[PDB]
């Protein structure tokens, strides 16, 4: 084959001198021919602290309207999301406090989900969960009993 | 001396004439401060096709203004019955007579009110009449 | 415990078939209902004003491709032209949950291969009030709960993709004026020398 | 759950005794009146179709055969005169309407081929001849065609059932054998293509090996209608007990009241008596107790209160109840030495007794709403019994240790009870239910539940389940029970009670109660809650378990739980109510041997192991096909809308 | 590929036969309990079906081959990869090897095509 | 009266373990007092008797594997008229001897039926 | 590094196909073998991560960094709960069907 | 699996619109391969890809003077979709344009744009119908490049962020000596599509042409910008032949030589492109390397 047309016109430096210019009188031109740090700090403070309100009393009343029963998988799955999402999601001297506050209140939302799962009874704390793996008192151990 | 309790379970009055008489029994159990060793217990069946049962020769407490009570259990393996139990008062009056009264009661309620208070039980005439012989319906359709 | 095999063959596969068919139906209904796209059907002048807003936004996002002598001119022209000129998915889940608890309630369907705690006996066994049944022997709503979590591989494998104006323009011009130009053409030579050598 | 199972899942062998006297009905002439089953205090009077072979009704009358006679002025009415107290009753013969009765004056009353036949019965000149063929067999012939065809047949060998028994009826070469066998099976399936089976699987198919009072052995098929598979006359007097020899259920040992044991090999078709040897001291056998099935010895108790350790082909404690007291015995090496006696005084009488049934352990305790365990008192070797005191008129529930024999729990009921009514104890895994009759709250029937726990405070297990500890209950060093009691009323008088036995004892134990009118109901143990708070206090406080039933101390008679639906079932006075564990955990066979063997299958927790007969398969396939049709019809609409999104937008 | 569909069907047959054999064994064990666990030929057949299914999944990946857009001969361009490279330096190597331009709907001007000029050039090429 | 508790072997005679005193309603209940205990070495399986010489004889009420530190509790089950119905021997870890306790039988439950209001 | 997002989405789609088929058939085999709880979950962890290692060796050709940005987060994570729920579903299906 | 290779080849010619720049021999081979493929299996080819390939087949048949077969293809696409999408409007405009009727196509597109002003659909429809109207006004009226530039500038005044319009404007500006306006339009395309390495290469080429046309002290000042844009074109594409050729040529023209660490890298990358890339890239890279 023959090579590209952009490169036949690129090697010869005399072609660009041969390349003339058209007259431009009525030729149309194309169309068109610190506070940033403080606002960045406020945007990052809303990124780390204004996400906290969702984790606040709105979410507390949202988990208080589920009544603490195991009979649906939507409260259990949303409590698992409240457990795992904060777990998955966990001028320089001003944003470190909000960066610590964000993960602290994500841990607070994780504790809210833990409180929901514990008020459901879905956490193996008491002896009713470890009752099937609890052994038997062997009473006889060398005698037999038969009755009339 | 000895009282007699009449009665009538009207089965021909509801077109249930085809039935076995031995599937319906009537038990009588004495309560209310008797004077024998054991309280009097009897069990009778029907006497006619009309349904008129009868208890007879019941021992009574002999004395003026003295009562002797009997719980009557009309039971049937065929039909439900509307008075589950019937209290029977057999008061020996000074009138020279022997007043027989009967009071309706359902299963699971006491027969005499507490001495502190009172709600009375619905009085039954006299034969008596266990009404509502609708069938017992053992079988559950599925 | 001797269970009925016909309980398996008539509860496990029908609940799974009905759940994959209602997942298919929910995907098809949510494609047919959501007719909107990334664009909308607007008149031409609203599209032109949104195109100038998005031109200022694209200049903000892609000023790194230009030099300073061109980004400054485009920023000046853009400033001069800007200043002057949720329950739809839980209703099928409720319908399928009611249909499982209506058609298949009253019998233990199967045994789990993993034991849970006794509190799951209050959710995985419904029509059985027996207290000595440990939480392995489960009803059909347990298979609903297990299939709800685990049908996303089956949804993927069958090919389903598994379940006013002037204020905004002046705000975009104010976000454009305060930007710091950080072009990607300054030290592109040392970056090419680091990448390919 | 019941209407498609009535007269199908259950059956009744409606038996009379040997027909002592047969009286023709003058009002019908197609009916007949049979006196039968002559006991020393009662007699079964029945009306019976001589043309159909079915009993029209039965009545156990308190008068004997000699006392029951026929009225002289009315031959369609029988007068029954108890002459020891001059109590007479006149009964109609057609519908058994009780006519006149009294104590004073009784009315003037009168007095009443086949293969080796022995007697005639009901010689009626138009039709309906009855041949008493064998000693306990009655055939019935009619003459529709003047040829005397056999119309009905009846075998009254089963009268007074004593005992029973239930017969249940290198690697590459293996891989290539499996592959070739499955290949040949698939070939035969694709070449062939181009209840009575599930009852064997579910354990419903069983054989009752009923032993009667006359010395007969039967073979009543459970999944049939009680069809006698085989029968055997042992030619003994008053057979007493019957046990299997080995674990494979191939041979029985039937003991008799004369001191003879018989080993009977039971085949699939018909059994043969294999041994008829006597005992060592054969005077009169009272009851036999089987000890330690793997080492086949027995504890034959005699009528003279003697004992005999018997054997055919460390400590062993045996408790034995009587009408006056409960006694203990130890078997040291081969001797039977008595160990304790909880005897009663002259005014008391042991009226009920039940050993603790060896149930399979599933849960060690009861999980409450706080997930706090109330541990069951699962100590074995318990026995519960009732002592009726006529001096104080009390019911004394006692719970004994049966190894040392100490009374763990005592309970007095001064409810003015009646001892002329039936009283029964049944013992569950950790609980006792006893029924008696009294009149102090109300004059109806009382049912008391005693649930035994290790402690009444939750999460307080008092038993030592450690590996380095072994309990020795002969020392007495066992934990003591703490009980919770409730009393329930019940409208019908309960004659006897039993516990429903299932396979692994998973489902809820139903206290199956046979009532005095012949009906059999059952109350689940969930409905008899001993830690029951009433429905006011049940909803407020949360310490109850999941769906814990409240304390309902009334117990209305649920007609869905009457398992003798519309049947004229008549068990006698012995009338043992037995339960048989099958496979398929949810169900249990309830039989009621003793005058009429009735057998049914109950599901106390519902039939959760088996698919319902009215399972909506049609609506299931309709919903599946509707979803398939809706997807197949809405798929081109989506395939067109995505194309319109690709092109128009 | 062909080996992928072959191992897919072979693993499906082996897993179905081994599941049917394990069903027969575990439903004969339930009738014999009214100890003696799975015979190792069924276990090794389930493992053979699992290994053949894993090989059918991994041999479904064919190495990425492309035809060149301009030239039409017996040459096929392959970088020897099973997946597509994410780095834009190496992602556009596919577009540069075959002769395409990913922003060709902008670069080639497909809206401003003089249709009569294309028809004239094609007609003069067919006439010659 | 006086309850003599005495263990015994199979065929041989009784060996006394103690004597206790039943007193009928001095001021309260009929609860026992211990007159005499017996410091006799006893070990093995024995039949215990609880003979009262005036009112009630019990040939053997319990069969226990007795040890020499007899940490038992003589439960005297009594009646409404304060007569000795039964005698039993419970185990008690914190007992150090055989102390006798009178047990009155528990009042059985009564059902709350509907009343007449 | 400037990524081409179509190649990222396509590589994640192929990896999701591998992980979905592997999780479902591992659940079917764990149900055919009648594996109980801890042995079943350890079985799934071992064989699922072995399939991911075979994906890195055979498909990614010992360099998953040119095919997945953050390959440890993309291959071994980001579908772990999804594949373990698919394994539990196919595990219960096969365990109940056998 | 040759059918999948032909499918992906036809989808890349469809999506990148390479048939616009094809030879009549290449259009003949494309029509033959397209009619062989589209009269075959159709298993992995989706429905939308099938109708996009049929639109591409329509344009190949239109370019190859096969207007009857193109009318058949447009009739099939109208029987599926109808004359409601923008693409079917452009196809109807081409069918009006090739059957005489150039003023009829102008009237149709102008009256549709008078319908497509108020209560319109999305911006792609208006900008595509208006770009086709500019193309038909260029062909029929025989417009000069100033008037075509006036129409494209009017279509960028209203409706910006259509990089096709700015690219066509830069093409006409580069056909003239107006290199600064061309560079402004190319920088606008870089604002729209940021990873357009072909646009970085075209901007480097326009700055190199302006630097050689200047021939002054500003020549090196423009060659600096040309080298930086050519280096950005190869930081977005390793095997970009135009970018590495421009890096080599602008580095030789800037003053640095004798393997001054970038001419060496550009020569190595052009040798790699001549080694592994296609025959057009190989011949072009041997043309770039073997000069002087
Ligand atoms: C359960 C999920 C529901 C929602 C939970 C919400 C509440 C959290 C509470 C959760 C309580 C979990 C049960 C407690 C276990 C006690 C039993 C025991 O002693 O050990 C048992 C093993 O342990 C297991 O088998 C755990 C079972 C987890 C099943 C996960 C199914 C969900 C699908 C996948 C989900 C991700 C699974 C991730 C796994 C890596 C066996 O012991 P043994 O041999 O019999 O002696
Ligand atoms: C006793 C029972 C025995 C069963 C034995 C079955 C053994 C399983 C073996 C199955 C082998 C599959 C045979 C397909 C034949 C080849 C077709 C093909 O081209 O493959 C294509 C797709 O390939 C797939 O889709 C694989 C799907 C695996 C599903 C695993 C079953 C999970 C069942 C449990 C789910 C619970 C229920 C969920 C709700 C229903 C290739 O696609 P690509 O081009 O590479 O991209
Ligand atoms: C108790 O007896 C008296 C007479 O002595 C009687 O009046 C009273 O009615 C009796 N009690 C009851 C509840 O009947
Ligand atoms: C009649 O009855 C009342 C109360 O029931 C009693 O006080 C009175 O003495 C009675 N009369 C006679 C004459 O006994
Ligand atoms: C008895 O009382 C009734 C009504 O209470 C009355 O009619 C009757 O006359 C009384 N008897 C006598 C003998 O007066
Ligand atoms: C006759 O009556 C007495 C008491 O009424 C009873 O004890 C006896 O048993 C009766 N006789 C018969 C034969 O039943
Ligand atoms: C059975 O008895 C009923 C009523 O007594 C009668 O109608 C029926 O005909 C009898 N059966 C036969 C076969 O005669
Ligand atoms: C009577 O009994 C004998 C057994 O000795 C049996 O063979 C015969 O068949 C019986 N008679 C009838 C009619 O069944």
């Amino acid at each position: 084959q023959e090579p590209y047309e952009w490169a036949k016109h690129l090697l010869d430096t005399k072609y660009i001198e041969k390349y003339n210019i058209q007259n431009s009188n009525t030729l149309p031109s194309p169309p068109g021919f610190q506070k940033n740090q403080i606002t960045v700090l406020q945007v990052q403070k809303a990124w780390q602290i204004a996400l906290q309100p969702a984790k606040s009393i709105p979410m507390n009343i949202f988990m208080s309207y589920m009544s603490g029963t195991s009979l649906q998988i939507i409260p259990i799955m949303t409590a698992l999301m409240l457990l795992s999402g904060p777990i998955k999601a966990i001028t320089q001297s001003q944003v470190q406090t909000a960066m610590f506050m964000y993960i602290v209140f994500q841990g607070v939302l994780m504790y809210i989900g833990y409180r929901k799962l514990n008020s459901m009874g879905l956490i193996p704390n008491a002896k009713g969960d470890w009752l099937p793996w609890e052994r038997i008192a062997h009473y006889n151990n060398g005698l037999q009993w038969f009755s009339d | 001396r000895r009282g007699t309790i009449k009665g009538r379970l009207d089965l021909a009055a509801s077109n249930i004439t085809g039935f076995v008489s031995t599937r319906t029994s009537f038990k009588l159990y004495q309560i209310g401060n008797f004077s024998t060793e054991y309280p009097y217990t009897s069990t009778t069946m029907f006497q006619d096709d009309e349904g008129n049962f009868e208890f007879a020769n019941l021992p009574l407490n002999d004395g003026v203004n003295e009562t002797t009570y009997y719980v009557m259990y009309p039971a049937s393996m065929d039909f439900n019955l509307k008075p589950n139990r019937i209290l029977i008062e057999f008061k020996n009056l000074e009138n020279g007579t022997l007043q027989l009264n009967a009071f309706k009661n359902f299963f699971g309620r006491e027969y005499f009110p507490s001495k502190d208070i009172l709600q009375s039980m619905k009085v039954h005439p006299y034969h008596k009449a266990p009404i509502r012989s609708y069938l017992q319906a053992r079988n559950v359709s599925i | 415990m001797l269970l009925d095999d016909q309980l398996k063959y008539w509860v496990l596969l029908p609940i799974s078939i009905v759940m994959v068919l209602t997942g298919v139906l929910k995907q098809y209904i949510m494609t047919l209902i959501t007719g909107s796209s990334a664009n909308e059907a607007q008149p031409r002048v609203k599209l032109t004003e949104w195109q100038y807003l998005q031109w200022a936004q694209l200049l903000i996002g892609n000023g790194g491709n230009l030099s300073s002598d061109a980004f400054a001119a485009k920023k000046e022209f853009l400033v001069k032209d800007l200043t002057e000129e949720n329950m739809a998915s839980f209703i099928p889940q409720t319908i399928i949950m009611w249909w499982v608890n209506h058609f298949f309630a009253g019998f233990i369907l199967m045994q789990l291969p993993f034991p849970l705690t006794a509190k799951f006996k209050e959710m995985l066994q419904t029509g059985i009030i027996c207290q000595d049944l440990d939480v392995r022997w489960v009803s059909s709503i347990s298979w609903y709960f297990i299939s709800v979590l685990g049908l996303n591989p089956v949804y993927n494998l069958i090919g389903l993709n598994d379940q006013q104006v002037d204020k905004a323009m002046h705000a975009m011009a104010n976000d454009l004026t305060i930007i710091q130009h950080e072009t990607c053409l300054d030290n592109v030579e040392q970056r090419v020398l680091k990448q390919y050598m | 759950v019941f209407s498609d199972d009535a007269f199908i899942t259950d059956w009744q062998l409606a038996n009379l005794g040997p027909w002592e006297k047969v009286i023709p009905d003058s009002r019908d002439r197609n009916r007949v009146l049979i006196l039968s089953n002559p006991t020393e205090t009662s007699c079964l009077v029945s009306s019976f179709n001589v043309s159909s072979g079915q009993i029209l009704f039965r009545n156990v009358l308190p008068f004997t055969i000699d006392e029951i006679q026929l009225d002289s002025n009315d031959h369609n009415a029988m007068v029954c005169v108890n002459s020891s107290s001059n109590h007479w009753q006149k009964y109609d013969l057609h519908d058994w309407f009780l006519l006149e009765e009294g104590v004073d004056n009784a009315p003037s009353t009168t007095i009443l081929q086949g293969f080796n036949k022995v007697e005639y019965f009901h010689r009626e000149d138009p039709l309906a001849l009855v041949l008493n063929v064998n000693d306990t067999q009655y055939m019935g012939f009619s003459a529709n065609g003047t040829e005397l065809i056999p119309v009905w047949q009846r075998d009254e060998w089963l009268t007074n059932v004593v005992d029973y028994a239930v017969l249940d009826v290198s690697l590459w070469n293996a891989y290539w054998l499996r592959l070739t066998t499955n290949w040949n099976r698939l070939i035969n399936l694709l070449k062939e293509n181009q209840t009575t089976v599930s009852d064997l699987k579910f354990g419903f198919a069983k054989i009752l090996i009923v032993l009667t009072h006359d010395g007969f052995i039967g073979g009543l098929d459970m999944v049939n209608k009680g069809q006698l598979i085989w029968k055997l006359d042992l030619e003994i007097d008053q057979g007493v007990k019957m046990f299997w020899t080995d674990k494979n259920h191939d041979e029985l040992v039937v003991f008799s009241h004369d001191g003879h044991y018989l080993t009977i090999e039971v085949t699939k078709d018909q059994p043969i008596i294999k041994s008829r040897s006597p005992l060592s001291e054969r005077k009169t056998v009272d009851s036999v107790i089987r000890l330690n099935e793997h080492d086949h010895q027995y504890l034959i108790k005699f009528e003279d209160k003697d004992h005999l350790l018997f054997k055919l082909n460390s400590h062993i404690f045996v408790t034995e109840h009587d009408t006056n007291g409960i006694y203990g015995y130890i078997i040291e090496n081969d001797t039977v030495k008595q160990t304790w006696k909880k005897a009663v005084n002259s005014k008391e009488k042991m009226v009920a007794y039940s050993k603790r049934e060896t149930t399979n352990l599933n849960t060690l305790g009861i999980t409450l709403g706080d997930k706090s365990v109330l541990y069951k008192y699962l100590y074995p070797n318990l026995a519960a019994y009732l002592i009726a005191n006529e001096e104080h008129h009390t019911i004394t529930f006692n719970l004994i240790d049966t190894i040392t024999g100490e009374i763990l729990i005592t309970q007095e009921h001064k409810d003015s009870p009646d001892f002329r009514f039936p009283m029964d104890i049944v013992f569950g895994e950790y609980w006792v239910v006893y029924s008696y009759f009294s009149s102090e709250p109300v004059p109806e029937q009382k049912l008391v539940v005693v649930e035994l726990y290790e402690s009444l405070t939750p999460d307080e297990r008092l038993s030592n389940s450690s590996d380095n500890f072994s309990y020795d209950p002969l020392t007495g060093h066992i934990n003591k029970p703490q009980f919770q009691t409730k009393q329930f009323i019940f409208p019908e008088i309960i004659k006897t009670m039993s516990i429903s036995k299932t396979t692994d004892d998973i489902t809820t134990k139903a206290i199956v109660m046979e009532l005095e009118n012949g009906q059999i109901t059952y109350i689940p143990k969930l409905l008899l809650n001993a830690r029951g708070k009433p429905a006011e206090e049940m909803a407020k406080d949360k310490k109850k378990e999941f769906m814990a039933t409240p304390y309902t101390p009334v117990i209305p008679i649920n007609d869905n739980f009457i398992i003798t639906h519309f049947r004229n079932l008549l068990p006698g006075s012995d009338s043992q109510l037995i339960s048989i564990p099958t496979n398929l955990e949810s169900t249990s066979i309830i039989c009621d041997l003793g005058l009429d063997v009735f057998c049914t299958r109950i599901t106390p927790s519902g039939q959760f192991d088996l698919m319902s007969p009215t399972f909506e398969k049609g609506k299931l396939l309709i919903t599946i096909f509707v979803l398939l049709v809706i997807t197949y019809f809405i798929r081109p609409s989506v395939s067109n809308k995505k194309l319109k999104s690709q092109w128009l937008i | 590929s062909f080996v992928s569909k072959l191992l897919y069907t072979v693993s499906a047959l082996v897993l179905f036969h081994s599941g049917f054999s394990s069903y027969e064994f575990h439903h004969l064990l339930k009738l014999n309990s009214l100890i003696s666990k799975l015979p190792k030929d069924i276990m090794y057949e389930t493992y053979a079906g699992l290994i053949l299914f894993v090989l059918a999944v991994f041999t479904s990946f064919e190495k990425l081959q492309y035809l060149p857009i301009e030239s039409n001969d017996g040459k096929i361009i392959s970088q020897g990869n099973y997946l597509k490279e994410i780095a834009l330096n190496k992602a556009t190597n596919v577009d540069n090897l075959i002769g395409s331009n990913p922003n060709g709907e902008i670069i080639f001007t497909p809206s401003f095509v003089d249709v009569h000029m294309k028809r004239k050039i094609c007609r003069e090429w067919a006439s010659n | 009266d006086i309850l003599q508790l005495s263990y015994s072997d199979d065929a041989k005679d009784a060996i006394p373990l103690g004597t206790f005193e039943i007193d009928s309603t001095s001021d309260g209940n009929v609860t026992v007092t211990t007159v005499n205990i017996q410091d006799v070495e006893v070990s093995g399986e024995y039949c215990l008797n609880a003979q009262i010489e005036g009112k009630l004889d019990m040939p053997c009420f319990s069969y226990m594997k007795l040890r020499t530190p007899l940490k038992y509790d003589l439960i005297v089950d009594v009646d409404e008229d304060n007569e000795v119905k039964q005698v039993s021997l419970s185990y008690d870890e914190t007992n150090d001897a055989i102390t006798a306790t009178v047990r009155y039988p528990e009042a059985g439950p009564t059902a709350p039926v509907t009343k007449l209001k | 590094q400037i990524n081409a997002t179509a190649n990222v989405v396509d590589n994640k789609k192929r990896l999701l196909f591998v992980q979905d088929s592997s999780a479902l058939v591992l659940g079917l085999v764990a149900g055919f073998l009648q594996i109980e709880s801890v042995h079943g979950f350890i079985w799934f962890l071992i064989l699922y991560n072995l399939i991911n290692v075979i994906y890195i060796v055979w498909i990614c050709q010992l360099q998953p960094g040119k095919f997945y940005q953050s390959p440890l987060q993309d291959i071994f994570f980001e579908s772990f709960f999804r594949e373990i729920t698919g394994f539990v579903m196919a595990w219960t299906f096969g365990y109940a069907l056998i | 699996m040759l059918k999948d290779l032909v499918r992906e080849k036809l989808l890349t010619i469809m999506n990148t619109k390479a048939y616009t720049q094809f030879n009549p021999e290449q259009l003949l081979q494309l029509e033959n391969e397209m009619k062989i493929y589209m009269k075959s299996g159709d298993s992995a080819l989706t429905e939308g890809n099938y109708f996009f390939l049929m639109e591409m087949l329509f344009y190949v048949l239109v370019y190859r003077n096969q207007d009857v077969d193109a009318q058949v293809v447009y009739n099939t696409l109208r029987d599926r979709l109808g004359e409601n999408s923008y693409k079917m409007v452009i196809m109807k405009a081409t069918l009006l344009q090739i059957n005489g009727n150039d003023k009829g196509a102008i009237e149709y597109l102008e009256n549709l744009l008078n319908d497509d002003l108020e209560y319109e659909t999305d911006f792609v429809t208006y900008v595509s119908i208006a770009k086709k109207l500019i193309a038909i006004k260029t062909t029929s009226k025989n417009l000069s490049q100033e008037s075509v530039l006036k129409e494209v500038v009017a279509l960028t005044d209203k409706f910006p962020l259509d990089a096709e319009l700015w690219w066509y404007a830069s093409e006409i500006y580069f056909e003239m000596g107006q290199f600064e306006k061309a560079c402004y339009c190319l920088e606008q395309v870089l604002c729209i599509t940021p990873f357009n390495y072909a646009c970085f290469g075209r901007l480097s080429e326009t700055l190199y042409y302006e630097a050689l046309r200047s021939k002054k002290q500003t020549k090196t000042e423009l060659l600096e910008k040309a080298l930086k844009n050519a280096l950005r074109s190869v930081e977005l594409s390793e095997l970009y032949l135009k970018g590495w050729a421009l890096v080599n040529i602008i580095s030789r023209e800037l003053g640095r030589n004798k393997q001054n660490d970038l001419i060496k890298l550009s020569a190595s990358k052009l040798k790699e492109i001549s080694a592994k890339s296609n025959n057009k890239d190989k011949i072009t890279a041997e043309l770039i390397l073997n000069k002087i």
